[PDB]
RNA sequence: AAACUUGAGUGCAGAAGAGGAAAGUGGAAUUCCAUGUGUAGCGGUGAAAUGCGCAGAGAUAUGGAGGAACACCAGUGGCGAAGGCGACUUUCUGGUCUGUAACUGACGCUGAUGUGCGAAAGCGUGGGGAUCAAACAGGAUUAGAUACCCUGGUAGUCCACGCCGUAAACGAUGAGUGCUAAGUGUUAGGGGGCCCCUUAGUGCUGCAGCUAACGCAUUAAGCACUCCGCCUGGGGAGUACGACCGCAAGGUUGAAACUCAAAGGAAUUGACGGGGACCCGCACAAGCGGUGGAGCAUGUGGUUUAAUUCGAAGCAACGCGA
RNA sequence: GGUAAAAAUGGCAA
């Protein structure tokens, strides 16, 4: 697939933006990996810093 | 770190020597040169060639390969070295391959092959044999 | 949560259930963690895991 | 003695990271405790039982207490000298890589003795204690079962500060440097037109060369030079003694008498397996009729005898030579 | 996911 933010040229992955990390987490709330989404290497850890940040401040759910 | 030149030189020698690669350039010095000019000399070596580079120089070697790719240099070794340094009077003059093959000697009178060693009767330190 | 569908079997509903729990892994986690392996075992089958994928 | 910049550093501009230390903040789950609902089991195994429950268990709902570890992400992914390091946040702090080419100008490499770090178990003092769990106790299994399996359960597992100093502490591969076909994946960059080039890692495949073979192969076990550590048949023995170190456990160093002609590595052909695949055969299954029990015939063993002739001995001797 | 449980021993030569 593609990486999303390669694509879209976004280098800041910010934990208060909901909207975006919800595309990249799954029904239960569990982290999609890296293959299904296509998001590069450095991006996957971006994100998913962002997402633990936005889970500690219930923006998003754990489960 | 780097402990050997004269042994590097050789050894790139026989590396190119070993995969019949016609030309090999390596970082220049006086004795290197010198040596790369006695094994054109003897014809183990086509053609020496040095290229100024405002650190120390190259030197290019243009290998030799007789019909049937046969190999001019079947062998080098280094004799002399930092570990252990060897040195010869001219009486005691080592005959590499019984003549077929040479000896690169580091002598007062400059560096040279065995043979002119024992005709001037000027012995040294043994860098390396070449057969 | 699978929801009865109108118009639909409870079996057909029960086939949406399972599907839905084989894409949750909740078993495929219960049974790793059924017994405790060594944290060294666990990387190298974690790894061979992935090779095979 | 005087130069030089390629090694090695420094500056400058970038890059990634579970590198380390100390605070703080989460969510899931386990255990326990408290109540509500509710009922005759639950739990466990190959099968059981011990155990728990009927003084209301287990289950279900809600609340509280406490400890430990951080699902997903997660990848021959990343980082670190090694041991190791995986929730998040902040503070302090180490290293590395890319580009550039300000600067310094061989300032380097290795490294005995030293000196530090060093998984786990263990030890000391104090704290903590959820889970798991040596010892230990039941239950079971068994010829026995000081085990495997089951129900429990203490140290320990956790924290702090000291000690210990060892692991198949392994890539069973010391460090440094250069050189030697390719192909392909991936991590962090750089450069030029998705492609090409390039730097440093991390994998797979594979020449030359190497190797006893297996294999290794720019991440060499190839070709070379420097320095260090280490080996010289097996056992006795990593033992004894001495020394040093340790609270202890022990660690480090480390023989000999005596004894043997072998120990060993790799590969090959077989055989075998409570290894696998695939196939058969009255092998089993599915059936039918028997033998073993009775009387008798006959062979054999044994015993007996003057002699009980000799031969056959699991299947493949025993109504067999006859 | 499984899994049936138990399942000991056998002189050195040639
Ligand atoms: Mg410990
Ligand atoms: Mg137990
Ligand atoms: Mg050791
Ligand atoms: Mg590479
Ligand atoms: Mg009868
Ligand atoms: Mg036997």
């Amino acid at each position: 697939k593609v990486c999303y933010f390669t694509a879209n040229g976004i280098t800041h992955i910010d934990y208060k933006d909901t909207e975006l990390l919800k595309r990249f987490i799954s029904e239960r709330g569990k982290i999609l990996p890296r293959r299904v989404t296509g998001t590069s290497a450095k991006y996957q850890r971006m994100l998913t810093t962002a997402i633990k940040r936005s889970r500690h401040m219930a923006l998003l759910p754990y489960v | 770190t780097m402990t050997d030149p004269i042994a590097d030189m050789l050894t790139r020698v026989r590396n190119a020597n070993m995969v019949r690669h016609e030309k090999l350039e390596l970082p220049a010095s006086n004795i290197k040169k010198e040596i790369a000019e006695i094994l054109k000399s003897e014809g183990f070596i086509k053609n020496v060639e040095y290229v100024e580079d405002d650190k120390q120089g190259v030197l290019r070697l243009f290998l030799k390969y007789g019909q049937n790719d046969e190999r001019v240099i079947t062998g080098l070794k280094r004799i002399s070295k930092p570990g252990l340094r060897v040195y010869a009077k001219a009486s005691e003059m080592p005959k590499v391959l019984n003549g077929l093959g040479i000896a690169l000697v580091s002598t007062s009178e400059g560096v040279i092959t065995d043979k002119e060693a024992r005709k001037r009767n000027v012995g040294g330190e043994i860098i390396a044999y070449v057969w | 949560k699978t929801v009865v569908r109108k118009n639909e079997s409870l079996e057909d509903a029960l086939r949406r259930f399972k599907r839905s729990v084989s894409k949750s892994g909740t078993i495929q986690e219960v049974r790793k963690r059924e017994f405790y392996e060594k944290p060294s075992v666990k990387r190298k089958k974690k790894s061979e895991a992935a090779r095979k994928r």
